[PDB]
DNA sequence: GAGAATCCCGGTGCCGAGGCCGCTCAATTGGTCGTAGACAGCTCTAGCACCGCTTAAACGCACGTACGCGCTGTCCCCCGCGTTTTAACCGCCAAGGGGATTACTCCCTAGTCTCCAGGCACGTGTCAGATATATACATCCTGTGCA
DNA sequence: TGCACAGGATGTATATATCTGACACGTGCCTGGAGACTAGGGAGTAATCCCCTTGGCGGTTAAAACGCGGGGGACAGCGCGTACGTGCGTTTAAGCGGTGCTAGAGCTGTCTACGACCAATTGAGCGGCCTCGGCACCGGGATTCTC
């Protein structure tokens, strides 16, 4: 239970943060697949940055550069 | 040793709001913001200076870069502030 | 339309001129304030947006109103008479 | 007793979650998910908590943007309920295929 | 003989020589002019002042004395040119704006 | 040196703080001095050589 | 007295223009348009010939890229005909405001 | 009258390139509305490029450079 | 069954795609020196694992009412088409205005030595929140008695 | 059987006393920015040439503008049923928090071999010029959807 480790009201919480009204039952595994296919592109770049750095731990800067790659840059943990 | 823009940012909000505290997370947000504008302006100026077959970066190159990157209203405020500051600096006579 | 006719009849039955001129000047100031609120870079519209954000944290109509104010000023001038130059 | 209209306490819960800024995904299933998906590319990999946090805020922000786009595409489609074909349309017109 | 820095020569509170150092060993060009760090220092100082002004009245609109990234996020996305500048960036702990489409209300 | 208005050549009483252009009265400031484009003020200051 | 059904010759000429790859905009009115939009900022502008062709290729490619997305939006809207909300829905989902 | 330089059968030519059977008649004025903006956004970042070169003719090299700044690096005319 | 509307097979300049030689800078070879990545080696932060109590959130079964969806009937506005008519485009001549380039100048920015205060880093004090006494007064609820 | 009155209980109301609690200010230090002095080559100015591109013809011709009949499509409207929300009972396994251990981040030292710099050289890839066949274009018969 790792792919469905995100519980059923959690996609609901992200949905009402997105301002929807009525939610269907078949969206949940599709949003799980979209989540895993975004995560697959993100952490592949993150671990390539990790094995370039001669390290076997993924710390704070090689992830923020990894999201800086595709134009989805996040602030705050750039140091 | 590590470098931050914390004191300069501090005095910047102390001219405008004296009775105002700051969060460390907000300071990191602001530091990442100013560093991002810095690297964007620097790579725009270096790319433009390479495009004009010139080995020198001067004030007119970042002037064109600020005209290019910033939207127009904030662009002419930015170049106005920069021109008064540069003309004040150049009066060392 | 009968109501309109009755209103016209009542109108026909019907320092104060200086007060009307001051009201016309206040209407011109209201038009200036509407123009300041229309320009978002102005401090009046910035203060209105700050009030809207504080409530969140808690232009053709202006031209028609200016035309109605000019019509009221023309009616006041006609009542005074009956009952912006290039040179400057 | 007294009940509520279905679609009115939903608006109260929407405004409660939109004024809120707290994180809406549990930390330990998310950390298990990112470790199990990082095991596929490189073994014996450790992690830092701020990296997990950055990953978490990135994914919920992308999910919120996708949900807002799906809601807009569904209310374009003269309906209220969102379905999977609006998700597919939003991803197709957003660029990510 | 002793004289102060270039920053108060230009009347600025941001470090001019540090900007010059970051420009020179940032590897952008082999020759860097004299007036460029002053211009860049003025531009970044003005942008920081405008951002902190917007965070200032955003925090006065919440009746507080400290700056939370909620206030930064709000002061970013209620202004249109910072919306255009910072469209693709996500802020840490920011949330979203209160918005609802017109037909979704109980119109009756 | 005497001070003159940069737009009309008349007697300049006031100087705008933004672009440093001497002007004559209020409506000259509203119509010309305020909404002027950048790059024009340097050419106005070129006549007396103040740039 | 041979009358075609409406839309068959549309699909046939759609097939020929899928075969075809030439420019579909008249060149000289496009030159007039770029000169009249360019005179606003500095008068007495000279123009090279290749730049106008590059501009024409750019606007044709952007028309194709936007029009495919509004076609997908109108197909998703259970209709055969495009409308204004399809266009601003495509511009909203692409992120072009 | 010069703003009517793009013509309605050329919009039909672009419409039958996309592969749609039916084109409503109010699309043609909408398609002009999305055009006079967009090429404008390259004219804001071309001629000022030209203005940095002490240059009073736009050429084939600065326009594709402007498109590369915008994000549509195009091939065919150098650069 | 017919008819536009194609795909297909063959004759025609052409003009823009392959050689070709002349040759002029740019890649190649060699040498010298000063430093920067590699490796070894070291000190402590911090990440992994596990136990246990608390409990708030989550799963599941139940049902009820809008809302997605199926059908329908109709204005009507895009669509195919004949007729004018209007400007787009090809061939061309001529100017001149602006880009490329050559060429010498001089200043100002790269580089190096010195040297002191800017801003970091790490200590100590001062107004905002939270339980607590507290006594008297006022309001509300409950019980009882009376009509 | 109801209503009113009285009595009791509970809540309120506003300085204390404590009393933490997380904030803002008074001293070290060290290193990097600033002043002084030297060099050389990079903009900079300018003049000259020649190339392309802005105007100006004219003819003619695809091609846009315009009005016209008819036919599916989008329009609102109405009914059928079920899927989502609402709810209480019942887990459960997130969260805090606490502790124990050791990989591994991170810093320092030293080294020598890879690479910057410089001078001479030879050749190869740019270009001007020359020549011809692939493809578009044109003409006319086979062939496939549409009605």
């Amino acid at each position: 239970d790792n792919i469905q480790g995100i519980t059923k009201p959690a996609i609901r919480r992200l949905a009402r943060r997105g301002g929807v009204k009525r939610i269907s039952g078949l969206i949940y595994e599709e949003t799980r697949g979209v989540l895993k296919v975004f995560l697959e592109n993100v952490i592949r770049d993150a671990v390539t940055y990790t094995e370039h750095a001669k390290r076997k731990t993924v710390t704070a800067m090689d992830v923020v550069y990894a999201l800086k790659r595709q134009g989805r840059t996040l602030y705050g943990f750039g140091g | 040793r590590k470098e931050t823009y914390s004191s300069y940012i501090y005095k910047v909000l102390k001219q405008t709001h004296p009775d105002t505290g700051i969060s460390q997370k907000s300071m990191s947000i602001l530091n990442s913001f100013v560093n991002d504008i810095f690297e964007r302006i620097a790579t725009e100026a270096s790319k433009l200076a390479a495009y004009n077959k010139k080995s020198t970066i001067s004030a007119r190159e970042i002037q064109t870069a600020v005209r290019l990157i910033l939207p127009g209203e904030l662009a002419k405020h930015a170049v106005s502030e920069g021109t008064r500051a540069v003309t004040k600096y150049s009066s060392s006579t | 339309a009968k109501e309109e006719e009755e209103k016209k009849l009542k109108e026909q039955q019907w320092d104060k001129r200086l007060k009307l001129n001051k009201l016309i000047k206040r209407r011109k100031e209201k038009l200036k304030l509407r123009d300041e609120m229309k320009d978002r870079k102005s401090q009046v519209s910035q203060n209105r947006m700050k009030n809207l954000a504080s409530l969140a944290e808690d232009e053709a109509f202006e031209e028609a109103l200016e035309y109605e104010y000019k019509d009221i000023v023309e009616l006041e001038r006609l009542l005074l008479e009956h009952d912006y130059d290039w040179r400057n | 007793p007294h009940r509520y209209k279905p679609g009115t306490v939903a608006l109260r819960e929407i405004r409660r979650f939109q004024k809120s800024t707290e994180l809406l995904i549990r930390k330990l299933p998310f950390q298990r998910l990112v470790r199990e998906i990082a095991q596929d590319f490189k073994t014996d990999l450790r992690f830092q908590s701020s990296a997990i946090g950055a990953l978490q805020e990135s994914v919920e922000a992308y999910l919120v943007s996708l949900f807002e786009d799906t809601n807009l595409a569904a209310i374009h489609a003269k309906r209220v309920t969102i379905q999977k074909k609006d998700i597919k349309l939003a991803r197709r017109l957003r660029g990510e295929r | 003989k002793a004289s102060q820095s270039r920053s108060a020569k230009a009347g600025l509170t941001f470090p001019v020589g540090r900007v010059h150092r970051l420009l020179r060993r940032g590897n952008y060009a082999q020759r860097i002019g004299s007036g460029a760090p002053v211009y860049l220092t003025a531009v970044l100082e003005y942008l920081a002042a405008e951002i902190l002004e917007l965070a200032g009245n955003a925090a006065r609109d919440n009746k507080k004395t400290r700056i939370i990234p909620r206030h930064l996020q709000l002061a970013i996305r209620n202004d249109d040119e910072l919306n255009k500048l910072l469209g693709n960036v996500t802020i840490a702990q920011g949330g979203v704006l209160p918005n609802i489409h017109q037909n979704l209300l109980p119109k009756k | 040196a005497k001070k003159y208005c940069d737009v009309t050549g008349l007697k300049g009483f006031y100087k705008s703080p933004t672009n440093n252009i001497r002007y004559h009265n209020a409506e000259i400031y509203q119509l010309i001095v305020k909404p002027m484009a950048p790059g024009v003020d340097q050419e106005y200051l070129k006549l007396r050589g103040a740039n």
